[PDB]
């Protein structure tokens, strides 16, 4: 219901005569084009990554962002301490009743320093000075804010509406997790970390908790989502319990592609 | 550099001893995005690791997953290896199945 599409790029300058540009593109959490430093072309990681573009309006799309890659190596260089690391973040968030919002954030050694906005691009306070007048040259050219206000506000929302069209089956697909418990060493002395493993779920919301009979342990610590090379999400949910404090707890897993039956394993079940 | 890799190393499925299964390493929160990543079993690199596209967080710091196909064993010990611009030191970070 709220569908963020990000085009990355990720730029490296060692000095004069050395640079390597690379970008992937995400839809929510599933990656829809690469874009090597070695590769001419943009390529698709899935079926429906040109949307409903026909192939002259993608050929088009394309050959404007092999323009814009070589513009910018060849203008960064211009104004040019080495190394140096620029990131963009250019894209747009889907809301329901066809609302949407456009963004476009550059990083400077892994600080936020410019983002476009409205017509113009913009130093954020407290970027360095030395940008106000680069920043100035570039909003000089007509034609790049012209083109950059058509893409954030027209081709961003419109492209994305086409994926959400073309992606759907994959958008919309319910992978079921497999779950486990281990223990790992507790940093307190008299306790061991309880871990219950839950992988292979898609989409993200998960609720992992755990229980003593109906009672939940709210001391369970909800790990980070970890990323399988499946396109499905690993999280880990821990409790570090007194020996014999295991006895009686079980591990309850809620997920949308469980359809309302929750895995639950029950430690020391095979005793 | 600017900021250190965390390293986190799981099993795609329940390690089964004798059971084919995938591990991961997922490098996180680092910067600059130039990374070596080694797959250690027993102390020894793994030959066949495929890497993801590197890609960057909302707070602009990189991220990569690494992952091989193995079989667990009973004895054999695996762990993730990461040199950066960080650290003076390789950060080695091991699989925590029966630890
Ligand atoms: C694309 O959409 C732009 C707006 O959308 C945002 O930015 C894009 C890139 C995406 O990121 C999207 O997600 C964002 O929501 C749109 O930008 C707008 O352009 C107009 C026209 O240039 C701007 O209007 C002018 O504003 C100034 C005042 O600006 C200040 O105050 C306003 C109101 O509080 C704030 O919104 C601003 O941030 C500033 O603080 C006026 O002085 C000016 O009046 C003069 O010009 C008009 C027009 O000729 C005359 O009629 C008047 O008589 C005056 O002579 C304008 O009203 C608008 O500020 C700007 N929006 C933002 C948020 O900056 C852009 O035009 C779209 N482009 C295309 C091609 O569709
Ligand atoms: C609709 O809009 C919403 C909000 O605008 C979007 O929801 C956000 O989605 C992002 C990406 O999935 C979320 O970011 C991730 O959050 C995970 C959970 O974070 C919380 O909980 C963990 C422990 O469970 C805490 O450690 C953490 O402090 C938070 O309290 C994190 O685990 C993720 O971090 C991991 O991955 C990133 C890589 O992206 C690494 O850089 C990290 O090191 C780490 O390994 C990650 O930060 C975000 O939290 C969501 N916000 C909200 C409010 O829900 C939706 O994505 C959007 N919908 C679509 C389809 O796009
Ligand atoms: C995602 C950005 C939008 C892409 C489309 C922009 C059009 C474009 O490629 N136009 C370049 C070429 O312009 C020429 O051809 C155009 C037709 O395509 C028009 O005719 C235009 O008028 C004409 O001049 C142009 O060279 C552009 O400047 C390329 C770079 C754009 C860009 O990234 N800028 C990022 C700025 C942030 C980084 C600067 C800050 C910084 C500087 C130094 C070190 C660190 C950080
Ligand atoms: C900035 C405008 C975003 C909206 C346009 C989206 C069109 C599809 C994206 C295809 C991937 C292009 C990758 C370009 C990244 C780069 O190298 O700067
Ligand atoms: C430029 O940087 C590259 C990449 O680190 C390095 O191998 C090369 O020696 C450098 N060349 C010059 C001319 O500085
Ligand atoms: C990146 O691509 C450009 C253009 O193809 C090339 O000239 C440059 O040498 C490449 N950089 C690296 C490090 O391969």
């Amino acid at each position: 219901k709220n569908y963020t599409f990000r085009c990355l790029q990720m730029s490296s300058f060692a000095n004069r005569s050395w640079s390597r540009t690379d970008s992937v593109v995400w839809l929510g959490d599933l990656q829809t084009h690469r874009w090597s430093n070695d590769s001419a072309t943009i390529s698709f990681t899935k079926p429906w990554s040109q949307g409903k573009l026909s192939n002259q309006q993608w050929e088009k799309l394309q050959h404007m962002f092999q323009v814009h890659r070589v513009s910018f190596t060849r203008d960064i260089q211009e104004l040019v301490d080495y190394p140096i690391e620029i990131q963009l973040s250019a894209g747009c968030e889907m809301y329901p009743g066809n609302a949407s919002e456009s963004f476009l954030h550059v990083a400077f050694q892994g600080k936020y320093v410019v983002r476009f906005w409205g017509t113009s691009w913009q130093t954020v306070p407290g970027a360095p000075s030395w940008l106000d007048l680069p920043i100035k040259v570039l909003n000089a050219d007509q034609g790049t804010s012209a083109t950059v206000q058509m893409l954030l506000n027209d081709t961003c929302p419109l492209f994305v509406r086409g994926l959400l069209e073309a992606g759907k089956s994959d958008l919309e697909k319910q992978e079921k997790p497999v779950a486990w418990l281990s223990s790992v060493p507790s940093s307190a002395h008299g306790h061991r970390q309880l871990v219950c493993h839950v992988s292979g779920f898609y989409p993200k919301p998960v609720w992992v908790m755990w229980m003593r009979g109906d009672q939940e342990q709210q001391g369970t610590h909800r790990g980070d989502f970890l990323p399988n090379a499946d396109e499905t999400w690993y999280l880990q949910a821990t409790l570090d319990v007194e020996a014999g404090e295991e006895a009686g707890l079980a591990c309850r897993v809620k997920h949308s592609s469980l359809g309302g039956q929750d895995i639950i394993l029950y430690w020391h079940h095979h005793h | 550099i600017q900021k250190t890799p965390q390293i986190q190393v799981y099993s795609r499925h329940p390690p089964e001893n004798g059971k084919p299964n995938i591990l991961n390493c997922y490098v996180t929160q680092f910067h600059p995005p130039h990374i070596e990543i080694q797959m250690l079993k027993n102390g020894k690199k793994i030959p066949k690791v495929e890497m993801s596209d590197m890609s960057f967080s909302k707070d602009w710091s990189f991220y990569i997953l690494a992952h091989t196909e193995f079989t667990p064993t009973e004895t054999d010990t695996y762990a993730c290896r990461v040199k950066h611009a960080s650290m003076a030191e390789p950060k080695t970070v091991y699989w925590d199945r029966d630890m």
